[PDB]
């Protein structure tokens, strides 16, 4: 995450971690929105134009981690993937369009005070609070800067406050067609101030705190960008809402 | 499950986090 502070301890208790397991690589972020099911980004497991087609055996995820250095026994815990439903319609080939895919634990999670699902929203918080100027939070490990070098990787969580863009904008900042099913995020250039995802921050959940109820809402998902925080560009995240049908077909038919 | 988007040390122990005061405040103006 660029330009993000250090997280509190527990602030972000739905983050999950997506692993590989041979190597014991670190892939991407995730979120939990049930005792059992996680929510990432599709190209996280199937893109394949880098030779990346991932099965269930294939990795692992990890829940409640504040120090991605220390191991904390207890609090933080890991998980084996019982299956993983990539979006049909999902779109690699020109865009990452409709970018998401759900992942069922072999056994659920117990909550703790570091372990709890986060809420994914209805027509009503969606449609009031997925507007641009309004802020929200994305959460990652990732790297902390565009291009690493020497010294990059974050010892705990990384988050940052980031508002949301117009649609015009957006499809400005980029050549990509820009579709219903994401939306863009990140400051501006005469904005004074900077922020974005990087990599390994895909997948990721992109959340806001209702003013409604003083609830935390998953509207989107770190999808993709050009660089990291660059003048002129923004973060692509994936319009969580949109593709929650598909959400419901699949774990009100594989509960 | 009906427990969504409270967090167990804010949230639900009357806490807000060093940040989400940006969040809301982003709603008015500022
Ligand atoms: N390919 C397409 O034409 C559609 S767009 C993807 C264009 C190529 N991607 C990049 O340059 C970045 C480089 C690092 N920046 C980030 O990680 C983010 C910044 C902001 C947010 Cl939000 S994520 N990587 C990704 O975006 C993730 C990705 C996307 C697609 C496949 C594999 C991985
Ligand atoms: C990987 O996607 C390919 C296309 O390269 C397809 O052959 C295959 O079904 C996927 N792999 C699986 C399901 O193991």
């Amino acid at each position: 995450i660029v330009e993000g502070s250090d997280a509190e301890i527990g602030m972000s208790p739905w983050q999950v971690m997506l692993f590989r397991k041979s190597p014991q690589e670190l892939l991407c972020g995730a979120s939990l929105i049930s005792d059992r099911w996680v929510l990432t980004a599709a190209h996280c497991l199937l893109y394949p134009p880098w030779d990346k087609n991932f099965t269930e055996n294939d990795l692992l995820v990890r829940i409640g981690k504040h120090s991605r250095t220390r191991y904390e026994r207890n609090i933080e815990k890991i998980s084996m993937l019982e299956k993983i439903y990539i979006h049909p319609r999902y779109n690699w080939r020109e865009n990452l369009d409709r970018d998401i895919a759900l992942m069922k634990l072999k056994k659920p999670v117990a909550f703790s005070d570091y372990i709890h699902p986060v809420c994914l929203p209805d027509r009503e918080t969606a449609a009031s609070l997925l507007q641009a100027g309004y802020k929200g939070r994305v959460t990652g490990w990732g790297n902390l800067k565009e291009t690493w070098t020497a010294n990059g990787q974050p010892s705990v969580l990384q988050v940052v406050n980031l508002p949301i863009v117009e649609r015009p904008v957006c499809k400005d900042s980029t050549r990509i067609r820009i579709t219903d099913n994401m939306f863009c995020a990140g400051y501006k250039p005469d904005e004074g101030k900077r922020g974005d995802a990087c990599e390994g921050d895909s997948g990721g959940p992109f959340v806001m705190k209702s003013p409604f109820n003083n609830r935390w809402y998953q509207m989107g998902i770190v999808s993709w960008g050009e660089g990291c925080d660059r003048d002129g560009k923004y973060g692509f995240y994936t319009h969580v809402f949109r593709l929650k049908k598909w959400i419901q077909k699949v774990i009100d038919q594989f509960g | 499950e009906a427990d969504c988007g409270l967090r167990p040390l804010f949230e639900k122990k009357s806490l807000e986090d060093k940040t989400e005061r940006e969040l809301l405040e982003s709603y008015i103006d500022g």
